[PDB]
């Protein structure tokens, strides 16, 4: 088929993750959707847009929405980037050639932080799942894999090859050394999360739920067990919201450093760090007074070290942040907010006065996007697209260059609409109020306010677009006229119910509108005489949406099914399910009964209504598609979802007893060969010492498992099972019983695994015995008999010694039974008396007998 | 005396004899021993 | 009785109850009366969590501890964690540990400060620790380790006051029998090795 793909998006300036700054001010890399978008901040455009070279809408795309970009970090010197997506994955890619180079999975989860420290060929990453990996660059593994914490990174910190600091969304910051890959050192940082992590080397800096910023004091190179992390004072901030991202420099020049601590209410806490002059000479400011409540409010330490500084606040919810400074005069902060915009400020300072009470944004990048979530999408002939926003931002964009070049202010619209000539545009608020504008000249033509009692909820032209209709939310639609370019009301039909949706046949000849009692109505335009009531949809009902030859109409609600009606009789055809949270919008395409259904579900797919299939599912968005728009000719679609993402869609084994055996062979053969290497290197140092035997190498499985030979045999005749253990030691033949003998002679000189395997060793080796016990008493030397002597003798001596102690606690503790007894049980003399008591307190048992 | 359930609430005892605490059990053996309880739950 | 607002009822009294003042300063000190007996109600959640909270940061600094004795060997310091913690399966780790390498190197049988340890112990630490002992005697794989426990106990302890403990005679009654059965399964396995004793004098007679 004809099938469809998708061209391109845009719109998203920057979302969801934070924001890496390169520099030349300069440029910026920011996150769009599954791709990072990189600017500069000083021209503005959008110089690189590094994505992956397959599109979802592709024929290969699997059946997922798909990774969305979560979290950004650059490494500037070598020219990589580690980004990562949604669902733990990882790409390191470079920004020259634009190649992906690295694929690192790894987690369950999305990552919260990346970090490269020795600043090559090691990355370390935190995630959502409580893991955090250390990779290698150039190796292409993980190397560790630190696992201790309990909900999700939120900060480390690291220096090289022995030393990180975690902390996570428990309330919990830990200590890992990274040569034993344990955690060290726990501390409860916070009564809830633990939202913020920084150090500069002499101090630490956290913050958790409610601005208790807390100050750490940390010693690297301590030596007790806890010390390494003490906690020395908290303070406070002018944000009661969660402070989770801390940032520290040391600016040159004279030397001197800041930190800030973004929030999440559109404000961002910069703080001075001070100088050790202004620390010794302030000390006597709060010794002033005048001693150990006076030290003891001198210990009570924040404000003492730490210096406020200018509080920038934003428009927008904040989301993520990064700066440059120089000069100590231009500390120069990036900062991208979460109802999408760039913004580039710079704090000026004098050392002493930051010369502004409110910080100056030196730029703003938001002309590509909309501030808030598209409610309705349009098209023209073929060339302009137009977008309906929240705060007022109508804006037009074009299909070859996907640049916004024209833009309104409206107000909380939600239904836009064009005029069939192309290059003008009719538009209705959430207010009571409509709305008209152009493409060339300037922005407003006219306004009608109150031109309903409530809510416009759509709208709808002809074909020939002289008139349009509006139903509302007063429980009335109207007929709105072209004279003249101005608006003439000449009828107002009122309806019992809220009407919320309004829909034109193509040949003008229906007016299918779409109320609140779950029903559409078909009128005819011609006489507004109510030809047919189509019901049975069970919920309220969105977009209708009439055929081409207006013959079939399907119609959309939010019980996730869209019911297909013809027209002549008004008969459902199909009610089929689809899309399992709700269906916004439904579009035919414009010459056949092909047609698109975009849901709330984020997703879009493509039907037929002729074997009334899916044609297509595709998953290019992350949130709900508010709109979606098909060409007028043609067959490409325009799709404008919640993530501020608009989009175009163009046409295209051994068994026990052997293993025994051979573990045998193995394990004897490494003991004899050091027994003989060992004789023989005493030879040398009891001769004369010209030379020595050299080496027996350290056999392949041994080294490569960590284990002795005896814990190898030890362990295999542990894994053989007590079922064919018998099987087992009949089928070794008796050269390998001389080896087990020496094997058992081996073990009994290291009594910690004699004495963890006793009873074991004893049923084996008398087994064995017990059955070769012809033929072993029939060889003739004298080295077996000495061998049988010395694991005869120390075998009995290790029994014995632990029937020693058997035997001393069975007559202990039943001598502090009986002392307890003639202490305090009772004191009958009578013998049946006492009989009948020991009768009563006796431990009884209840068993179920057969009769 | 043979060896039941725990007298406490985050002790996990086993007819094995061998007893472990719920604090200290790590997250894969709270898994481990959640559906091994399943197991016997369902016989 | 009293109640807070669907939870929270209060201790209560026998009969009616029209009385409840609550007008102290945000709300402090809440006053409820019956017929005749009054109650006093303290105050806000604003300490006897904050006990919870730093019990919670004594309880995670010392199982941190306990994990970093677990690692690093000094199996004392880290018996009386686990005895303090009631962490059960790191107490048989560490005493099955100590014993075994007090088993390699060489009145004593566990390491000298461990058993002085196990010596200086109250009676609620040595109830729960013959607890633990107990239902480690159950198995015979691990019973060593129980069997050594208990010989330090009673020859580092006092017997009138081990007798006296409530509670320790319903433990030795259960480990009685068990040690009993093991005395007679080792006692049974030295009666049986002596077949390398006959073996023996079958290879000296055999020239």
């Amino acid at each position: 088929y004809q099938r469809f793909e998708q061209a391109a998006a845009f719109g998203v300036i920057a979302s969801n993750a934070n924001c890496v700054w390169i520099p030349a001010p300069g440029q910026l890399i920011t996150s769009a959707l599954e791709d990072v978008n990189i600017w500069d901040i000083k021209t503005g455009d959008l110089v690189s847009k590094l994505s992956d070279g397959l599109p979802p809408g592709a024929s290969d795309a699997r059946g997922a929405k798909p990774a969305e970009c979560t979290y950004l970090e650059a490494h500037k010197d070598t020219d990589l980037l580690a980004v990562g997506y949604a669902d733990g994955v990882i790409k390191v890619w470079d920004l020259m050639s634009k190649t992906v180079l690295l694929n690192f999975n790894g987690h369950k989860a999305a990552i919260t932080l990346l970090q490269f420290d020795g600043t090559g060929t090691r990355l370390i990453s935190g995630s959502k799942d409580s893991n955090i990996i250390v990779w290698d660059l150039v190796g292409e593994v993980g190397l560790y894999k630190l696992r201790s914490h309990k909900d999700s990174i939120t900060g480390f910190w690291c220096q090289g090859e022995d030393w990180l600091i975690s902390t996570s969304k428990d309330g919990m910051i830990k200590l890992w050394d990274l040569k034993t890959h344990q955690c060290i050192e726990t501390h409860i940082a916070h009564t809830g999360e633990c939202w913020g992590l920084a150090v500069k080397d002499d101090l630490l800096i956290t913050t958790g739920t409610d601005s208790q910023v807390k100050i750490w004091k940390l010693d690297i190179e301590n030596d007790k067990m806890g010390g390494k992390l003490t906690e020395m004072g908290i303070f406070e901030k002018q944000s009661k919201q969660r402070g989770l991202k801390i940032e520290f420099i040391t600016n040159s020049s004279d030397k001197t450093s800041f930190f800030y601590i973004q929030n999440a209410d559109k404000t961002i806490e910069t703080f001075r760090i001070r100088k050790e002059e202004e620390i010794a000479r302030g000390l006597k400011k709060r010794e002033k007074r005048l001693l150990t409540e006076e030290e003891i409010a001198k210990s009570i330490y924040s404000s003492f070290i730490l210096h406020p500084f200018q509080t920038i606040r934003s428009l927008y919810k904040i989301k993520s942040a990064s700066w440059t400074t120089v000069s100590s005069s231009k500390l120069e902060l990036v900062l991208t907010t979460s109802s999408n915009t760039i913004e580039y400020y710079s704090i000026p300072y004098e050392k002493r006065d930051p010369t502004s009470p409110a910080p100056l944004k030196t730029h703003t990048i938001e002309l590509q996007g909309q501030r808030t979530d598209v409610r309705s999408i349009d098209i023209s002939d073929d060339n302009k697209l137009l977008a309906t926003a929240s705060n007022g931002s109508l804006k037009i964009w074009n299909i070859k260059t996907h640049k916004c070049i024209r833009t309104f202010e409206c107000g909380y619209a939600l239904t836009c609409k064009f005029l069939p000539g192309g290059l003008l545009v009719i538009l209705g608020t959430r207010n009571g109020e409509l709305q008209l504008f152009d493409l060339a000249s300037s922005s407003l033509l006219d306004t009608i306010e109150d031109a309903h009692d409530a809510a416009i909820w759509s709208l709808d032209l002809t074909s020939d677009g002289k008139r349009l209709v509006t139903g509302s939310a007063d429980k009335t639609v109207k007929f709105w006229d072209f004279k003249v370019l101005k608006l003439h009301h000449d009828t107002t039909l009122e309806l019992t119910d809220d009407i919320l949706c309004v829909r034109v046949s193509p040949d003008d000849r229906y007016l299918a509108i779409s109320l609140l009692d779950n029903t559409v109505k078909v009128f005819f335009l011609d006489s507004m005489k109510f030809y047919l009531s189509l019901y049975g949809h069970k919920l309220p009902v969105l977009s209708i949406d009439i055929s081409f030859d207006s013959k079939m109409i399907i119609t959309s609600s939010a019980d996730k099914n869209i019911k297909i009606w013809g027209l002549d009789f008004g008969d459902c055809h199909k009610s089929l399910f689809a899309h399992q949270d709700s269906i916004m919008n439904v579009k035919f395409l414009p010459q056949s009964h092909n047609f698109f259904s975009c849901s709330k579900d984020a997703v879009v797919k493509y039907w037929d209504g002729e074997k009334f299939e899916c044609i297509q599912k595709l998953y290019a968005h992350q949130s709900e598609v508010w709109a979606l728009a098909v060409a007028t000719d043609g067959g490409f679609v325009v799709s404008s979802s919640h993530d501020h993402s608009i989009r175009i869609w163009e046409e295209t084994s051994l068994k026990a007893g052997e293993r025994l055996m051979e573990a045998l062979d193995l394990g004897i053969a490494e003991i004899e060969g050091l027994e003989a290497y060992n004789r023989d290197m005493k030879l040398w140092q009891r001769k004369k010492l010209g030379e020595a035997p050299i080496k027996p190498q350290g056999n392949a499985v041994l080294i490569a498992v960590n284990k002795t030979p005896e814990q190898y045999i030890m362990d295999t005749l542990l894994r053989i099972r007590m079922s064919q253990l018998e099987d087992a030691l009949m089928v070794m033949p008796f050269s390998y019983v001389l080896k087990f003998l020496k094997f058992i002679d081996t073990v009994m000189q290291n009594k910690t695994l004699l004495h963890s395997h006793l009873p074991l060793i004893c049923k084996n080796l008398f087994f064995i015995i017990k059955f070769n016990h012809k033929e072993l008493v029939s060889q003739k030397n004298e080295e077996l008999k000495l061998q049988i002597n010395r694991v005869k003798t120390e075998l009995r001596s290790a029994l014995k010694s632990t029937e020693d102690d058997l035997g001393f606690n069975v007559q202990g503790l039943k001598f502090v039974k009986q002392q307890w007894n003639l202490r305090h049980n009772y004191e009958f003399v009578d013998e049946y008396d006492q009989q009948e008591k020991e009768s009563n307190s006796a431990r009884k048992r209840v068993f179920g007998t057969v009769i | 005396y043979n060896v039941g359930k725990a007298e406490k609430d985050g002790e996990i005892r086993l007819k094995n004899g061998v007893a472990m605490s719920k604090e200290e059990l790590t997250r894969e053996d709270k898994n481990r021993l959640r559906r091994a309880l399943k197991r016997k739950r369902s016989k | 009785d009293g109640l807070i607002k669907c939870l929270k009822t209060l201790d209560g009294h026998n009969n009616r109850l029209w009385a409840l003042s609550t007008m102290n300063d945000g709300d402090m000190i809440v006053s409820a009366d019956a017929d005749g007996v009054f109650q006093f109600w303290k105050d806000c959640t604003e300490q006897e969590i904050e006990e919870e909270q730093e019990k919670a940061k004594l309880q995670v600094e010392q199982e941190q501890s306990l994990q970093n004795y677990m690692s690093k060997g000094d199996w004392t310091n880290a018996f009386l964690l686990a005895m303090t913690l009631d962490h059960p399966m790191r107490l048989f780790n560490v005493l099955k540990r100590a014993l075994g390498e007090s088993r390699s190197r060489q009145e004593v049988i566990f390491n000298e400060e461990l058993d002085q340890a196990i010596s200086i112990l109250n009676d609620e630490q040595l109830i729960l620790l013959m607890k633990r002992c107990r239902d480690w005697n159950t198995n015979a794989k691990t019973h060593t380790i129980a069997q050594r426990t208990i010989r330090c106990i009673l020859m580092h302890h006092n017997i009138a006051k081990l007798s006296e403990i409530p509670g320790m005679v319903k433990i030795v009654d259960a480990i009685i029998p068990y040690t009993q059965r093991h005395f007679t399964r080792v006692d049974n396995l030295v009666e049986q090795s002596y077949i390398l004793d006959y073996a023996l004098v079958e290879m000296d007679k055999l020239f």
